[PDB]
C-alpha cells in the first residue's frame, strides 16, 4: 500500500456503481421483471423500487466468489 | 455470506476500541506523557488510528452510494 | 512522579555526601570565620555545591522544550 | 488524581520560604511535568471529538 | 476573584510580614546608612523580598498559559 | 462587574507605575480579564454553528 | 478617537510632567554633569521614565490581543 | 473613513521624520494598531452579508 | 539507536562528577545532537501524516 | 490503448515509495540530521514529495468528475 | 512599484542621509580608533541607523498582513 | 512586470545577502509579489465556479 | 522554482570552503587574535546566508501549493 | 575571493591601521612599547563590536521574510 | 556509536591540541610540588591560559551551529 | 566521602607540601569555577 493505492482505491469506488450496471448479471435480472410486469399490463404494480429490489439480491450470490477471490489476492 | 459479514464487523469494532483505550493509558502513566522516547510513539499511535476510522467511513459510504443509485431512480 | 524527576535525581543520587558536607563546613567557619584552614576548605564546597545546582536546572529546562514540541503535533 | 493533589501541596511549601534552594528545584521539576501533562490532555480529547464529528459529516 | 488571586495569595500570606520589615529597614538604615551593624540586617530583607517577588510573577505566568492553552480547543 | 475592576485596577496603576504592590495586582487582574473574555467568544461560536449547521439539513 | 488611546492617555495624564520633567533635568546636569546632588536627582528620573514607557506598551499589546481574537469569530 | 485614513497617514509621515523618538513611536504605535482591527473587523462583515444572498439564491435554484 | 543510548550514558558521567570540564564538554555536544533529531523526525511524521489527510478529503 | 493507465500507475507508485524511505533514510544518519549542507538538501528533498503528490490527488479528482457526469443522466 | 515600495521610501525621504554620514563615521574612524571624540560620534550614528533599518522592517510586516487577509476574504 | 523585478533582485541578492540595503529592498518585492499571485489566483477560481454554476442549473 | 536554491550557491560559492579552512586553521592556534578576528567574520556570514536561504523557499513552496490547491 | 558585507566592514579597520600589527610584534622586539600596546588593544575591541551589530540588524529583517 | 556532525567540529579543537591536554595537569602536580619556584610559577600561567580560552572557544562554536541547524528544521514544519 | 574535581587540585596542595601556597591555591581552584560556568550557560 501507498499513497497512490488511496486515489486508485477512492477513483475506483467513485466509478463502481456504473461497472455493476454494465457488465454484471444485475442488467438481465432487470428486464426479465419488467417484461412479466408488461405481460400482465400492470405498468404502476409493483414498483420499480421493489423489482430492482430483488434483482439485486439475488445477484450477490452470483457474483460474491469473484470479488472474494479478488481482495484476498491483493 | 452475512454471518461473514457478522465476523468481518465484530473484528474490526473490538480493534478499534482496545486502540482507543490503549492511547488514553499513556497519557496518565507519568513515565510516557514526560518521556521524549514514549512521547514519540504516541505520536505515531495517535496518528494511525485516524487515518483508519478516516478511511473506513469514506468507502462504507461510497459503497452506500452505490445501492441507491441503482435503486433510487 | 515521572521522567523529570527521575534525571533530575540522577544529579542529586549522583553527589549524595555533597548535601551534609555543606553544612558541616559552614558550621565550622561560623564559629571561627578568621582560620584559613577552615575558610579555604569551605570555598571549594561552596563551589561546588553552586555548579551542581545550576547544571540540574539547566539540564530540565532542555528536556521539557523537547517534549512540548512533540506534544503540539498530536494535534 | 494524585497528580493535582501533589502539585498543589509542592507549592505550598516554597510559598512560605521562596529563598531556599532545595525546596526551588523540588518545584521546577514538578511544575514543568504538570504543565506537559496538562497540555497532551487537552489536544489528545480533542482529536477523538473531531473523528466524531467527520464520521457523521459524511452520512450527513 | 478567580483562580489566579489564589495562586498569588499562597505566596503574600506566608511571605505577609516581609513588606512591613523592609519598609521599616529602609526607615532605620537612611537615619545612618554608616552604621555597619543596620548594613546587614538590610541586605538580607531587601534580598529576600526580591526573590520573592520574582518567584511570584514567573508562577503566575505559567498557569496564565497553560489555561490559554485549553481555552483555544473550545473550537 | 469585572469590566470596573480591570478598569478601576489600571487607574491606580496609571498614577504610579512603580509601586511594585500594585503591579503583582493587576498582572493578575488583567490575565483573568483576558481568558475570561477570550472564553466567551468561543462558547458563542460554537452554539451558533450548531443552529446553523441544523438549517443545512434541510436548506 | 479610539479607545486604545484612552489606555495611553491614562498614563500620559497621570505622569504627565515626566515629559517635561526629564527634559529640564537632563538641561540642568549638562551644565555640571560632575555635580552629584545634580546627578543623584537625574538617576530617578530617568529610571522612572523606562518604567512607565515600557508598562504603556505592553498594556497597549494584550488588549490588542484582546479585540484581534472576537475579530475572527465573526466569520 | 478618511478621519480615520487620515489618522493613519500622516502620522507615519511625522514617524519618518524622527523614527528613534520615543512619543512619536507611542502616538504612532496606537494608530497604527488602531487601524489594523478596522480593516479585518470591516472584511469579515461584508463577507458574512454578500454570504447570505448567495444562500437565499442558491436555496431556491 | 545508539544516539539515545549514548546520551543516556553521558549524563550518569556528569551525575558522577559535575564539576569536571572535560566531561562537561562532552555531553553538551550530545545533548545538542539529540534535540535536533528529535525534532526534524517529529516535523517530518507531522508532514506525511496529513497529506494522507488531504488526499482523504479531496476524494468523497 | 486504455491499458496505458496500467503503465502510468505502475510507475508513479514505485517512483513514489522511493522517494518516501529516502526522505527517512535522510533522517537516520547522524550528519544528514546535522550538517546544515545536508538539511538544506533535505528541504527541498521534502517540498517536491509535497507538491508531488497533492497534484496527482487534484488532477485525477476532477478526470473522474468529468466521467462521472457523462454517465449519470 | 507597488505600494509598499512607497512605504519604504517614506523613511529613507525622512532619513535621507544617515545612510551616508554612517559610511563617513566608519570611514574617518577606522583611521583612528584612539581618539574618543570620533566614537561618541560613531556611536550616535550607528545607533541611530539601526532603530531606522528596524523600524521600516517592522512596518512592512504588517501592511502586507493586512492586505494578505482581505484578499483571503476573495474566496 | 512584477515578476520581473522579483527575479532579478533575487539574483542581486545572491551575490551579498549580508548587506542590509539589499536586504530592505527585497523585503518588499517578495512581499508585493506574493499578494499578487494569491490575489489573482483566486479570482480566477471565481469566475470558473460561476459557469460550473450555470451548466448545471440549466441541466 | 528549482533555480531558486541554486541561485544562492553560485554567489555562496567559495564561502562554503572558506568556513572549513578557517576553523582547521582556528584550531591549530585558538589564542591567535588575527586568526580569531577573520573567524567571526567568515563564520558570520556563513549564517546570514543558510538562514535566509531557508526562509525564501519556504514562501515559494507555499505560492504553489496555494495555487494546486486552487485546481480543485 | 567572494568577500560578504561583514568582511568589507572588517577590511576597512584592517586597511585603516596597517602597519601596526607589524609594529607592535617589531616594538617587542618601555614608553614607546605601552603606548602601541594600547592602541592595539583599543582597534581589536572596536572591529569585534562592529560586526556584531550589523551582523544582528541583517539578522532581523531575514526574520520577517517568513 | 552516533557520531553526528557536531562531535567532528568538537574533536577539530581537542585534536589540535591534544599534546597540550595532558601537558596541562603535568604541570600542576610540578608546581603544587613547590608552590614557591618562580620559573615554575611563571610557565604555569601561560599553559593555564591557553588552556581556558581552548575550552571556550569550543562551546561558543558548537553552540552557533546547533543555532543554525536548529533554525532549517523549523521549516519542516 | 567524595571529592569532585576542584579537590581533585586542591588537595594536590595540601599533599605536595605559606601564603603563596594559600593564594596560589585559591586563585587556581577559583579560576577553573570560571571556566565550568561557561559551558553550563552554554548548555541551553
Amino acid at each position: 500500500g501507498n499513497d497512490i493505492s488511496l486515489i486508485a482505491l477512492l477513483a475506483f469506488s467513485t466509478l463502481l456503481p456504473f461497472i455493476i450496471a454494465s457488465g454484471t448479471c444485475f442488467v438481465k435480472f432487470s428486464i426479465v421483471f419488467v417484461m412479466v410486469r408488461n405481460a400482465l399490463g400492470l405498468q404502476q404494480i409493483p414498483s420499480n423500487m421493489t423489482l430492482n429490489g430483488v434483482a439485486l439480491l439475488l445477484s450477490m450470490f452470483v457474483m460474491w466468489p469473484i470479488m472474494h477471490d479478488a481482495y484476498v489476492y491483493f | 455470506l452475512d454471518d461473514r459479514l457478522l465476523q468481518a464487523f465484530s473484528g474490526s469494532a473490538i480493534a478499534t476500541a482496545v486502540d482507543k483505550q490503549t492511547i488514553t493509558n499513556r497519557i496518565e502513566d507519568p513515565n510516557l506523557v514526560t518521556d521524549p522516547k514514549e512521547l514519540a510513539i504516541s505520536q505515531e499511535m495517535i496518528s494511525d488510528y485516524n487515518l483508519y476510522v478516516s478511511m473506513v467511513s469514506t468507502l462504507t459510504r461510497k459503497g452506500v452510494g452505490a445501492v441507491e443509485t441503482l435503486l433510487r431512480s | 512522579s515521572g521522567y523529570l524527576d527521575d534525571v533530575s535525581a540522577k544529579f542529586d543520587t549522583g553527589v549524595d555526601n555533597l548535601q551534609t558536607q555543606v553544612t558541616e563546613a559552614l558550621d565550622k567557619l561560623a564559629a571561627k570565620p578568621s582560620d584559613p584552614a577552615l575558610l579555604a576548605a569551605y570555598q571549594s564546597k561552596l563551589s561546588e555545591y553552586n555548579l551542581y545546582r545550576n547544571a540540574q536546572s539547566n539540564t530540565v529546562k532542555v528536556f521539557k522544550d523537547i517534549d512540548a514540541a512533540i506534544i503540539q503535533n498530536f494535534r
